[PDB]
């Protein structure tokens, strides 16, 4: 038999800047918001949910500099904590 | 030790796991077996432009985010300086996948110049845009476009910019 | 002396659906995302953030009926964990 | 008891509080002294339309969104029947409130016939549309339109359609 589901579910994005906004790349060093992104999930990842990880993100870019940004969580539709339980 | 396959990702030990699933009841995403899942992700950055300039540095964004995406668990596939359509066409390929239907969950992850419309495609210019707009991403990987992904986690992940503006206001203390 | 704030920060948005998709209003019971919010705010203030309150949210619509809608979590720029403590 | 200002919302105590407090380090949003603190919400609410179907059941929401915020230990603003117009001015003068300024937090409500573009206002046809943007509710109450709220959580709720369609694909079990 047929069931209905969700057309769109379980999505989260995660934006290196806020609408209208610039995010910033270093020449040699790489994107600062891709290197602070690794950074955190080399970390975190064992300990807390993506939702989580990435709300810690946002808070290391909350005090602005020259080269300010403050990435954003976008369009969730997740249902459940997703734990990347690393090494399992 | 780094030396393992989740190299500089700290590991979830088997208590901390268990605390996990203690603290939280029915409401965790599951995770298949390690011996058997297929998981796969996707890399899309865009480095030499026709019309704008080189993004110098996003070499070591590949490589930091693909090392990370390998330590998590996820083979990953890695696309370089492509137009619009050709991004739509690669994206309609990932859903397409067969791996999706053993896998637990996904990554997608774009790099680029962006504009407030959305995200640059190799061709890009102010005169005949090029551009993959947010909301495309997520109508190819929903149930409809991807039901191999039904109820499995997706993230995206974007660098680039979303306009022209610092982002930034002035205040007195 | 002045000093750089974020142009925006600490911005969460609930929508009772997805893009493109309805949400559903019972003409005496009022709209189901409405009273569903209500329901785990008063349940779940006590011991529960903000971000987590709503994906409770989005879970209880899990499971699509013949008027089926999944509220979505949007343009999330929360640095830290939004806690009520409701009687503080 | 629900006699108490909180009503129906369950009180959060003493030793839950630290638990709370001690689980998290600094990563909670701060609350303001109860005595001296002033809250602020605003509920708008469009249930009469001059073209399109009334949204009988309305006057439910705002019953039960109004006392929520009250017993959270909001100051609830109630507005009515706007078109989008009003509503941007509605929230210029919320922006500008005095009491935001000895307030650690606010709360958004909007609900109303809703489109793909956004949130109806009640003059709203498909001739001539009516509509109120989400960006414009962001930009309005951003740190450069609102500075009273900086760094304190501003909670938006949307109830209205985004859309025509029933957000539902099928599958087989």
């Amino acid at each position: 038999a047929i069931k209905k589901a969700h057309i769109e579910k379980d999505f989260i994005a995660f934006c290196s800047s806020t609408p209208d906004n610039v995010s910033w790349r270093h020449p040699t060093m790489g994107s600062v918001f891709i290197g602070r992104l690794i950074e955190h999930m080399q970390e975190y990842a064992c300990s807390c949910d993506v939702e989580e990880i990435f709300r810690k993100v946002r808070f290391s870019f909350e005090q602005p500099d020259g080269r300010a940004q403050m990435p954003t969580t976008e369009r969730v539709t997740l249902t459940r904590c997703f734990y990347l339980f690393p090494g399992h | 030790t780094s030396s393992g396959s989740e190299g500089n990702v700290k590991l979830c030990s088997l208590e901390e796991a268990q605390r996990i699933w203690k603290q939280k009841s029915a409401e965790i995403y599951p995770i298949m077996d390690k011996s058997s899942r297929t998981r796969l992700a996707l890399i899309i950055c865009n480095e030499e432009f026709d019309s704008i300039p080189r993004r110098t540095g996003a070499e070591v964004d590949i490589t930091g985010m693909t090392m990370l995406l390998q330590n998590l668990g996820y083979s990953v596939d890695v696309k370089k300086n492509l137009t619009a359509s050709d991004m739509t066409t690669e994206l309609e390929a990932f859903a397409h996948r067969p791996e999706h239907k053993t896998s637990d969950s996904t990554f997608l992850v774009f790099m680029s110049h962006g504009i407030q419309e959305g995200i640059c495609g190799k061709k890009h210019s102010e005169q005949v845009p090029d551009i993959l707009q947010l909301n495309a991403i997520f109508n190819m990987l929903n149930t409809k476009n991807c039901p191999s992904l039904k109820d499995k986690p997706k993230v995206i992940i974007i660098q680039a910019c979303r306009g022209d503006s610092p982002g930034v206001v002035w205040f007195k203390d």
